[PDB]
């Protein structure tokens, strides 16, 4: 009598019984269990950066040098600058300019002016200009003074014509006095590789091109290679998508 | 991440030097209170379900309308998803305790928090209330230094929400 | 980049001749019916947060794979990156809709996405599915006769559909 | 970069869980031998010039072709480069010894070193030999019971050794 | 402020050459559509009280809790400054309509919107529903192209709030 | 930027002598009181958002022209900057409280703040009153004996009051 008091009989053999047990029995707790389950393609917080070579360069803190500095942040900012601008190439103690550092320490020039002086220095020339074609020089200038790769071929054309008509000093000034450097780094921030995180206005390719330029935390823009500092992005810029064989 | 050890290593590397006495003194302090931090992590891990469930009930208690039908908080899906979010926050508080720094919070929760909230119309005040509740309970759970260090990470999260 | 006028001009110049009266007629028709194009572009721009919200909701409901711990959209920083990518692609489809040519999209936008996402390990299939979801969530904003003068715009719907399809097929 | 703590945190997170009790036991241990770890790191740091000089002397006594004209350490420029590379590698080994995790080596020290040395024509065999000589020199200063309260620390010697072998195998 | 003609002078002064055909054309189009914008602004200038009070009652009816005691919607001064805020949004939309450019809006409301909403605990949902109600009444009061240009600056203000 | 220990060091260098036992005892006292000092700065940083919101409410209650059109804070971004600058001065005061030296705030910014607030035409006495209200709201939070082992901290309250007084007077 009590069993019949439960309700009218329901026909047996329903194939949806397991679905009912899942949708009915403790839905919230079960749902938490599936929500917090690990994903079968396991990716850490920094799986993408470690999959690139460039995690050490993103985790690196931004270094700034404001005029009232005492001693040691200066000695660190000099290391950071000579590491970035010269592209992780060794700068022997003779090559390091003392006059520019004294100017920076006094404060007559900001960090941006010091970057300009180093870019016009003879080390920067002898490494990146004098031994390389104009394409490689423009790539290196973008990578070192802007932190980004070139976005398109019109940049190469414009900078090559600017050089051919006005010289190396104007070519360098077009990078440092550009609005992009001033907005991104300004007067007092050391340049850094900012192309790894999406920078407003970039093409899709700028990321791949910066990856091609990077070459790891150990690598550098040496020019002492067996090759002799060839240009990397010659065909990725004018044939951005396709590939051609001779 | 930004531990004590990792931040020290980064600041010594950016200057291209070895670790001098200040760095090792900071690392010694970090290793020295690793024990209260690990003990607070052990407590906040053991008393997991109680903390999460009480926090969810506190969110509803201070936010009545959220439970009302036809909107954000109603539905067992949103209920379980709230529980998952609070489990995330507590998980990263204990991660920060273990890592003696705000590395895990800043990497997972804190960075990208506000854009994602505004995109999903999640209110920060709900999570602030849940973390205030967790603050209240972990006040009881923990005594001495573990109490203070936990509370540091909780209100760091609360401030980032604010 | 190239709108439709610039594209027709380039094709004329490559043949080294003036523009035919037929292409003049095509461009005249495009200019006459570009007011509808302005309306469609405005419909995408004002309603962009809604489109991204809907596409994200249906994508992560459809795929718990993205938001579970260890997933590719999980850590709450990769999540902002996901929504940002959706923003960027919908922006570029709006550009290629106002212009009239897919050159904006496939040049300034999506030469390098496949291998960017491959380098980051993210699933490109999920990105194509996100773009398709954006398309579906956008057309409903795009057909609305509310507060817009009534007319026929099926060509613009096909255009927006083909731009979204191009983006999705390239990313995939 | 990961210390041991952040590595364990990442492992826990990928499993979508809190940290287990065995993991917290291990991390409590690691923080309990942290003072011995600090002495090992400080013995690497204080004795860095001596280690570099000892390794250089023995390396160039061994491999005399490095300093013949035409060898790949001949002028002062690339000799200074030798000394700089060795100092950097010891720096990163001491960094990883402080952290307890070899993630800094892969992240920064050895990220592209093989490519740099193959491009430069540097004999990676000789660089690995330099690193091994550096390991032999360093252990002498590590095992120096002078000025530190005696105890067992063989775990730290093994850790430093495996860091040196990691770098040497990455280069060679 | 960055109005259409202000955009013209701004984007001209950066580079060497004068104002070419494109800039004259843009200024031309702005000069036509300005007069309809002026009459639309006038039509929007007659109905301050109706618009503000309708929007206030709409946002209050959508959110019953803010009215209830213990919430920041409660109060005489609170509701008075609700009205003042909605009047501010109305006058700045009017300014944008007059200038035919989003300059006044970006200058006077949108700049620093997030940080102040953060610090004073305001919720953008209230203002967004108020702007939707204003959209509704502009639907009836304004017709045709004037309606379109008014709605475009309005839903620009919505896009700013969201 | 300088702390009290380095003030003793610098004056010792200037007079050319070794640190005297009197100043050394002073430094030991400061170092043992640093436990309370850390809790003071921690309270400041912990309660900073509540403190700044509180003082903003009190200021906008006592001073009203910052609401009216033509008032300095009436444009929306301008009072956003009001809140931001209040937060900055609180952060610098926390720095000074941790260091024990007032110059880390004064020499850092107050030199330029005077001329900036003179040129901008802002009511600078209002900024001084803002500093005073900031001090009061921080004083309210610093006397929170809950959550902390009870001790003697009247000197810390005096230090905070004097730091804020000097900040305001330099503003004033
Ligand atoms: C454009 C040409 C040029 C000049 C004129 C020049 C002088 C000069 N001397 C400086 C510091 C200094 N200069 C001196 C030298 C003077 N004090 C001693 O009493 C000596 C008797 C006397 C030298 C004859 C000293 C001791 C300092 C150190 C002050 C400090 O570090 O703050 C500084 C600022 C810091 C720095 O150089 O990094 C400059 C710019 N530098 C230049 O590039
Ligand atoms: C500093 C040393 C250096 C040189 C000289 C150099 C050559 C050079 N020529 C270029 C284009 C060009 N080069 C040519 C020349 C060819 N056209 C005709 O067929 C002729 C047979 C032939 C010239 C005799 C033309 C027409 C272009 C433009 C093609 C284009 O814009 O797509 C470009 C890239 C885009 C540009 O300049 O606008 C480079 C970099 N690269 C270097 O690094
Ligand atoms: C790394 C750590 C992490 C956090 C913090 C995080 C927050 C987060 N919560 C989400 C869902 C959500 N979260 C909530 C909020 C909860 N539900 C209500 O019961 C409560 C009132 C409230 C909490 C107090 C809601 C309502 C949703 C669903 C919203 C929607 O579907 O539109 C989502 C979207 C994913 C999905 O659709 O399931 C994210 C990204 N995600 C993360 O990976
Ligand atoms: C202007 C044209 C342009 C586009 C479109 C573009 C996309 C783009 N998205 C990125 C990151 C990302 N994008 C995503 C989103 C994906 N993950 C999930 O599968 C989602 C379903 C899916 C979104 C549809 C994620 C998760 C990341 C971060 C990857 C990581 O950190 O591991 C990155 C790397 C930079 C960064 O980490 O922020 C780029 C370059 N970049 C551009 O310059
Ligand atoms: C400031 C920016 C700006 C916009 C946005 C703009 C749109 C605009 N849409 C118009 C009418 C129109 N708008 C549309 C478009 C509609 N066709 C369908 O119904 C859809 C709901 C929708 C597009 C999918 C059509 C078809 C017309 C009438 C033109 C015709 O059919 O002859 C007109 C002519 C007069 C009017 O009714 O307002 C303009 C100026 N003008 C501007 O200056
Ligand atoms: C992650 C930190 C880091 C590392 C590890 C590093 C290695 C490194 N070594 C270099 C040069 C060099 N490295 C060596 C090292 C070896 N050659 C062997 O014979 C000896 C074992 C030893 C000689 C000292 C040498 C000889 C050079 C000079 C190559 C040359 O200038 O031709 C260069 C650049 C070449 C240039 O200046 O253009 C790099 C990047 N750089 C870094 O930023
Ligand atoms: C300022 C930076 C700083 C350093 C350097 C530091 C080291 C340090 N070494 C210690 C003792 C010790 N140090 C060592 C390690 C040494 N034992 C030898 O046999 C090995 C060759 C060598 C390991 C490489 C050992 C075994 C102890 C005894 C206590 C213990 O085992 O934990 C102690 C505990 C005090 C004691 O019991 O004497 C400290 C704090 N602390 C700091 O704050
Ligand atoms: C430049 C133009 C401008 C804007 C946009 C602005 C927003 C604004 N509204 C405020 C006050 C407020 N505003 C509101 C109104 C909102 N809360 C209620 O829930 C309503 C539904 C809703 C009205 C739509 C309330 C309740 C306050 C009280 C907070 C306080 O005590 O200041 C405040 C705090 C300072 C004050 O006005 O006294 C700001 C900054 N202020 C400006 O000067
Ligand atoms: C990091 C150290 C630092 C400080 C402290 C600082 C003060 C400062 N506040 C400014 C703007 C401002 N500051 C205020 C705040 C004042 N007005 C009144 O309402 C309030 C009583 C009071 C709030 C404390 C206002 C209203 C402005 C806007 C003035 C303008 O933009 O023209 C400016 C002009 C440019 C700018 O920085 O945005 C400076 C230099 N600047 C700095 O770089
Ligand atoms: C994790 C970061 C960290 C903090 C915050 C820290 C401060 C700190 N405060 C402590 C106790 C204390 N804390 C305070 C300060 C409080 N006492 C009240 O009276 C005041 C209202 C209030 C001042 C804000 C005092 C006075 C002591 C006891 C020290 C004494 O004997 O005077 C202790 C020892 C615990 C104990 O005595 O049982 C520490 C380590 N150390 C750290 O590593």
């Amino acid at each position: 009598m009590a069993r019949r008091m439960a309700g009218r009989p329901v026909p047996k053999g329903n194939p949806f019984l397991d679905m009912a047990r899942e949708l009915t029995d403790n839905r919230a707790l079960t749902l938490v269990k599936e929500f917090t389950a690990p994903s079968p393609y396991q990716q850490t917080e920094t799986y993408g950066q470690e999959r690139i070579r460039a995690l050490g360069t993103i985790e690196a803190p931004r270094v700034t040098l404001r005029a009232p500095f005492t001693d040691e942040q200066f000695q660190g900012a000099l290391y950071a600058i000579y590491r970035h601008i010269f592209g992780n190439t060794y700068v022997m103690e003779s090559e390091r300019p003392t006059t520019a550092e004294s100017q920076l320490k006094d404060g007559r020039i900001t960090v941006r002016g010091f970057i300009k002086l180093l870019a016009k220095s003879e080390v920067y020339r002898s490494r990146f200009f004098q031994k390389t074609s104009q394409n490689r020089f423009i790539e290196l200038n973008h990578k070192l003074l802007l932190g980004r790769a070139p976005y398109d071929q019109a940049e190469i054309s414009a900078h090559l014509d600017l050089w051919n008509t006005q010289g190396y000093d104007a070519e360098i000034d077009s990078y440092v006095e550009s609005e992009e450097y001033l907005e991104n780094f300004g007067e007092d921030v050391i340049p850094y590789f900012r192309g790894f995180k999406y920078q407003t206005g970039q093409s899709a390719q700028g990321f791949n091109r910066l990856l091609d330029l990077y070459g790891g935390w150990a690598g550098s823009d040496t020019d002492r290679n067996q090759s002799g500092q060839v240009a990397r992005l010659t065909n990725s810029l004018v044939r951005p998508g396709q590939v051609v064989e001779p | 991440s930004r531990t004590v050890i990792t931040e020290v290593i980064a600041t010594a590397d950016s200057q291209g030097r070895f670790l001098n006495s200040t760095e090792l003194q900071a690392a010694f302090g970090r290793f020295e209170r690793a024990v209260p931090a690990i003990e607070a992590a052990r407590a906040l891990t053991k008393n997991q379900d109680a903390l999460v469930k009480g926090a969810v009930q506190a969110v509803f208690k201070k936010f009545p309308y959220v439970t009302q039908p036809g909107e954000k908080g109603y539905g067992d899906s949103n209920q379980a998803k709230c529980a998952r979010d609070i489990g995330y926050y507590l998980r990263f508080i204990t991660y920060s305790l273990v890592a003696s720094g705000t590395g895990p919070l800043d990497d997972y929760v804190i960075a990208g928090l506000r854009e994602v909230n505004r995109a999903f119309n999640l209110n920060p005040l709900w999570y602030i209330e849940a973390l205030n509740y967790i603050k209240g309970e972990t006040g009881k759970l923990l005594s001495g230094q573990s109490k203070t260090e936990a509370l540091l990470y909780i209100d760091h999260a609360i401030n980032a929400l604010s | 980049m190239n709108d439709v006028f610039t594209r027709a001009i380039a094709q004329a110049d490559l043949k080294g001749s003036f523009l035919l009266e037929s292409d003049l007629d095509k461009l005249a028709s495009f200019a006459k019916e570009g007011v509808k194009r302005l309306d469609a572009v405005a419909a995408l721009t004002n309603n962009a947060p809604a489109i991204i919200s809907d596409a994200a909701h249906k994508l992560f409901a459809e795929q718990q794979e993205l938001i579970q711990p260890g997933g590719n959209a999980y850590p709450h920083r990769r999540m902002a990156a996901c929504l940002r990518d959706m923003e960027i692609i919908l922006r570029y489809v709006s550009y290629a809709l106002l212009a009239g040519d897919a050159s904006v999209l496939d040049d300034r936008c999506l030469n390098g996405l496949r291998e960017t996402y491959n380098a980051l390990g993210t699933p490109t299939q999920s990105v194509a599915r996100a773009v398709q979801l954006m398309k579906d969530a956008a057309m409903v904003h795009l057909k609305s006769t509310a507060n817009v003068t009534v007319g026929d715009c099926s060509s613009l719907y096909s255009e927006a559909a083909t731009y979204f399809d191009k983006a999705a097929a390239s990313i995939a």
